């Protein structure tokens, strides 16, 4: 399974007031590293 | 008054404050107990990011109230 966005951190990030798309584009530029999407995604 | 502080790892970190506080202080606090870096700590009030050069009145943030703490590295 390519399940490159695990499902714990996009509901963490999600909950933060964040929609999914923000998530999903977080993380394909960071790759799983969720706290540096999370880092990339707040830069907005 | 009391908040909820939401952070990415699902812990929820409960400090007293009150609106006549600055998100500055507000950070502070949490700098103190968790250990963290004010400049890596990046408050968002229900999906809205806060200005450290503002009060919780700006946002009328009133008690148990949940922000959220976004640890903002530097890289990627």
């Amino acid at each position: 399974g390519s399940a490159t966005f695990p499902e714990q951190t996009i509901k963490q990030l999600m909950d933060l007031g964040f929609p999914r798309d923000a998530v999903v584009k977080a993380l394909k530029q960071t790759n799983g590293n969720a706290e540096f999407a999370a880092s990339l995604l707040f830069q907005s | 008054m009391q908040i909820f502080v939401k952070t990415l790892t699902g812990k929820t970190i409960t400090l007293e404050v009150e609106p006549s506080d600055t998100i500055e202080n507000v950070k502070a606090k949490i700098q103190d107990k968790e250990g963290i870096p004010p400049d890596q700590q990046r408050l968002i009030f229900a999906g809205k990011q806060l200005e450290d050069g503002r009060t919780l009145s700006d946002y009328n943030i009133q008690k148990e109230s949940t922000l959220h703490l976004v640890l903002r590295l530097r890289g990627g």
